[PDB]
């Protein structure tokens, strides 16, 4: 891991190897690659918190692959989830 | 033998010491003045002193425990008479208490091994069922022989009544009025939902407790516990349960209105050093938002606010709202969300919400009924959770009308009422409010009317004593100033270390000021001077006649903004612990309100 | 296998133990293989198992092995499948007085000695309750001198025990029960061996009494107390503050 991480800019090969489900496109793969790792949170002595973890939002016409790579990510992460709204869902996205 | 172990145990009572001071000896001497009939214990303290009890209390605990109880009672009996001989019949067994921190093992990694041993663990609470009772000493008379007897039971709150003392079987009545009992409850538990498999529902477990180990806990309180994996009753099977022998709670998880009110004495002296500085106000303004830039005038209101104001009652009941109400208003950036994130931290017992109510959160009292007996109970409220506190809101824009109404009533009387079918409520809110805005497409509102954000043009300039356009129009250097103010946060900790060296100087950290706030919030007895009366009646009539013209020009004013500075001035003087007031801060008063009238123009 | 070794090594209470655990194993095996042998509670199922396994190997012993309704049934079923002293002239057994001696949890060797005494000299009697009473009393006073030497609360509890185990309110007869056997059993080499073992000699040591009685003043009548006594009594008043 360290050998390859330090040797000459892995990240092109990250987005080359993220999700070959669709050939698709590199940009949103890169966005969600940032979404994968999570950053670093901190607090200024326990106040003025900063969020280390990353968010994303995609959108566009349904004709293209929108509900594929996220389930792939569910298959690929650690402690991921594929929840959903109503219908074909694990849980209702709340607590109760 | 057993008495060897009893002495190996009882020497630990009075012949143990650390940091050159007796610990448990005088602990008991105190507990007996408390009339407590119990103690506290650590078991870490027993490992070095002695190894003749640990490895056997481990695997045969119930065999060893009531021994300790009796040893304790033995120590009690001497010291009772000795202290009666010193100064100034019925002494039961003392519940023992203990704790530990050696480890925590989860419910998942259990098995049917190490059963009846003692285990350590984590989890989350649900149950507060009922005070179910048991017996400890109960007298018996026979119905024919009239043959009195007696029974007492010890731990298991093994045998039954006597089958024969002709009287036949079951000859015995249980007398109550000379019998004795104790309480327990049935307490549940379930694991951390964050440390679970992706798929399945969770597994819970029951437990039982006794006299003074009762009623310590209320749900949601994450707690660690140690107990004995006991048993009671497919093909042939018995139910697994646990017997408590140690509980430890976080001191105070979710904020309890029944909080601490009797502070220590050492803190008074630094409190009053901070009472008597002239720099009080300026320090608080330098420190409420140390990683935050400008808007000094905005940060200069919060201190007027958190300290409340003139709780004043009159012989009809028309109280005046002791606190004040506020409304930020402006754009992205400009720290309108970050302070609100912060304020709960500095806060002792207040609450935060989004709008519409949050997930499973009634923005007011969302009453419903009982899972059992189908009965009525007042459940919740984001406006009554925080009784005697502030409330923080973001996205005030998208209210529901029914949601907006009661909150719209609180900020002028702070008392909700619900009178649905059977239940009739008057539940006291008694809270302060922090708002937050969503300007439609941002900045052009200053070019436009006061409003033209949302369709409450009424309540804005009516129910609010602090309303501010919160922006600067992209000065090319303020950007760089705030950027370099803030970039040092993320590493180098120079913004943090400056607060370190300034608290070493004249600043205060989070909790010292928290306690200062709590203390003055409940201590002071403010008032204002007759001399200070006219100073602002003049200001009032002048601002009235002034904007009469400029608002008659075809471009709000209230008795409430008149009545508001009445209480803000008292707050800023309150900071100095001021049972009176002078112009010293009345000048700052309109110095800070003028921002509101400037906004009132535009 | 635990329970097997348990019940098998319950017989005492070289090739024997081995062959008998093997026997019970393959016996239980044969008995449970077929569908022929059922409604046999495992409560009791390793006993005439053990008795016939005694019958098999080489030597068998009718006594002390079976030690009842279904005992016979299952046997055939498997075997096909394959006051006290006014009472004049009473009678006793080995295990009757093993009980009356084992009530004090005394060892079995002393009991066997009283048994030998009996079965040789139970011939010319009037009442053996007296003889065995006195016997086991003078076993207790000789072996239990330590606890009594430090606890004189014992001598009342013990005599009360044997006063009502044999159902009397009068007791001086028991006093006679002791001194007469002591007159009788006074001088046998085994009695001698016990007195050198547990060291009463009227309840007092040798190296003391000989100077008590030869003619001395160095004789230590311990009116005074020993040093360790005070060394430990001091702790009681150390914490006198409380
Ligand atoms: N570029 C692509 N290559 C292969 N399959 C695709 C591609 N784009 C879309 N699809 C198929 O069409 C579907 C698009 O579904 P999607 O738009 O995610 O449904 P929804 O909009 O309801 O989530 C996918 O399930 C995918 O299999
Ligand atoms: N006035 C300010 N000075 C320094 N940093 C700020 C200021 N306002 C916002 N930030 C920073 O920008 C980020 C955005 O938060 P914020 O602007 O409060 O939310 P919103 O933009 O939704 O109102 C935060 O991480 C915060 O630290
Ligand atoms: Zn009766």
């Amino acid at each position: 891991f360290r050998k390859i991480s330090r040797d000459r800019g892995i990240i092109d090969k990250i987005i080359s190897s993220m999700a070959p489900s669709i050939y698709g496109h590199r940009d949103i793969k890169t966005a969600v690659a940032c979404s994968l790792f999570g950053g670093v949170p901190k607090n200024v002595n326990g106040k003025h918190s900063i969020r280390g973890d990353i968010n994303v939002l995609l959108l566009g016409d349904p004709g293209t692959a929108k509900s594929q790579i996220l389930k792939y990510v569910e298959k690929t992460a650690h402690r991921a989830v594929f929840a959903t709204g109503q219908g074909a869902s694990a849980v209702g996205l709340t607590a109760s | 033998d057993n008495t060897e172990i009893i002495k190996s145990f009882k020497n630990f009572i009075l012949e143990f010491r650390l940091d050159s001071q007796f610990i448990y000896r005088d602990q008991l001497r105190n507990n007996i003045l408390v009339k407590n009939y119990s103690l506290t214990v650590n078991m870490e303290h027993l490992i070095g002193y002695n190894e003749d009890i640990y490895k056997k209390l481990s695997d045969e605990p119930s065999d060893i425990i009531p021994l300790f109880e009796t040893a304790i009672t033995q120590v009690a009996k001497r010291i009772s008479i000795l202290s009666r001989a010193q100064s100034a019949n019925s002494l039961p067994t003392f519940q023992l208490i203990l704790n530990s921190n050696a480890n925590q093992i989860p419910l998942r990694d259990l098995d049917s091994e190490h059963v009846s041993k003692i285990v350590r663990l984590s989890g989350i609470i649900i149950s507060t069922s009922v005070l179910s009772s048991r017996a400890t000493y109960l007298s018996i008379m026979c119905r024919n022989c009239r043959h009195t007897t007696s029974i007492t039971i010890n731990n298991f709150n093994t045998v039954s009544l006597p089958r024969s003392c002709n009287c036949g079987p079951d000859p015995y009545i249980i007398i109550h009025e000379s019998s004795k009992f104790i309480d327990q409850q049935f307490l549940k538990l379930q694991e951390i939902p964050e440390l679970v498999p992706v798929g399945e529902m969770p597994r819970n477990l029951t437990m039982t407790c006794d006299r003074y180990l009762t009623n310590k806990v209320i749900p949601g309180t994450r707690v660690t516990i140690v107990g004995i994996y006991s048993i009671y009753n497919g093909v042939a099977i018995r139910t697994p349960y646990i017997k408590i022998l140690g509980i430890q709670s976080d001191v105070e998880t979710s904020s309890i209105w029944n909080s601490v009110t009797m502070f220590t004495e050492e803190e008074e002296e630094e409190f009053l050093q901070l009472s008597r500085n002239p720099k009080l106000y300026e320090i608080l303004t330098n420190s409420i938002a140390p990683s935050i830039f400008g808007n000094e005038d905005i940060k200069k209101a919060i201190v007027c606010l958190l300290m409340g104001g003139s709780k004043k009652i009159l012989p009809d009941g028309m109280r005046l709202r002791g606190d004040i109400n506020v409304l930020l208003l402006g754009d992205p950036g400009t720290a309108k969300s970050q302070l609100l994130k912060f304020v709960e931290k500095v806060s002792p017992i207040a609450v935060y919400t989004s709008g519409k109510g949050s997930s499973a959160a009634g923005l007011t009292a969302s009453v419903q009924r009982d899972p059992m007996t189908r009965e009525f109970y007042l459940e919740g409220g984001a406006m009554v959770l925080a009784d005697g506190g502030v409330v923080c809101i973001d996205e005030f824009d998208k209210m529901r009308d029914e949601d907006r109404v009661a909150i719209h009533e609180a900020m002028e009387q702070q008392t909700i009422s619900i009178a649905k079918a059977g239940i009739t409520t008057v539940l006291n809110s008694r809270t302060s409010v922090l708002a937050a805005a969503n300007p439609i497409y941002g900045r052009y509102d200053d070019l436009k009317s006061p409003g033209d954000n949302i369709d409450f043009q009424t309540t804005i300039l009516s129910r609010f004593d602090m309303i501010f356009i919160v922006k600067d129009d992209h000065n090319e250097e303020r950007d760089i100033s705030i950027a370099n103010h803030v970039i040092n946060i993320h590493t180098g900790n120079a913004n943090a270390m400056q607060n370190q060296q300034e608290e070493n100087g004249s600043e205060i950290s989070i909790e010292k000021m928290k306690r200062y706030i709590t203390y003055c919030r409940l201590k002071c007895a403010p008032r204002l001077s007759p001399q200070a009366a006219e100073k602002l009646s003049s200001n009032f009539v002048t601002i009235r006649k002034q904007l009469l013209i400029n608002e008659l020009e075809s471009t709000p004013i209230t008795i409430r903004q008149l009545e508001a500075i009445i209480r803000i001035t008292e707050s800023l003087a309150k900071l100095e612990l001021s049972p009176i007031a002078q112009e010293r801060h009345v000048d700052e008063a309109i110095r800070l309100f003028q921002a509101s009238t400037m906004d009132a123009a535009s | 296998q635990h329970c097997v070794a348990e019940v098998l090594r319950l017989d005492p209470q070289s090739g024997y133990l081995k062959k008998l655990t093997n026997a019970t194993s393959i016996l239980y095996n044969t008995s449970l293989n077929k569908v022929m042998l059922k409604q046999d509670e495992e409560v009791a199922r390793c006993h005439i198992c053990a008795y016939i396994a005694s019958q098999k190997m080489n030597e068998k012993h009718m006594p002390d092995l079976c030690y009842p309704k279904k005992a016979k049934h299952l046997m055939n079923l498997f075997r096909q499948s394959l006051s006290l002293l006014v009472k004049k002239y009473c009678k006793m057994t080995t295990e009757e007085i093993i009980r009356l001696c084992n009530d004090f949890e005394l060892p079995r060797e002393v009991a066997y000695k009283i048994v030998d005494e009996y079965n040789i000299n139970a011939s010319r009697l009037v009442c053996p309750w007296q003889l065995v009473c006195g016997l086991v009393l003078n076993c207790t006073f000789i072996v239990f001198n330590e606890r009594r030497r430090k606890d004189p609360r014992i001598d009342h509890f013990i005599v009360s025990k044997m006063c009502s185990l044999m159902l009397t309110s009068k007791v001086d007869d028991v006093i006679e029960c002791v001194k007469l056997v002591k007159e009788l059993i006074i001088g046998e080499k085994w009695f001698r061996d016990l007195q050198i073992r547990y060291d009463d000699f009227d309840g007092i040591r040798y190296d003391e009494i000989i100077f008590r009685k030869l003619g001395s003043m160095l004789q230590t009548t311990n009116i005074l107390v020993t040093d360790d006594q005070y060394n430990i009594w001091k702790k009681r008043i150390e914490m006198d503050l409380a």
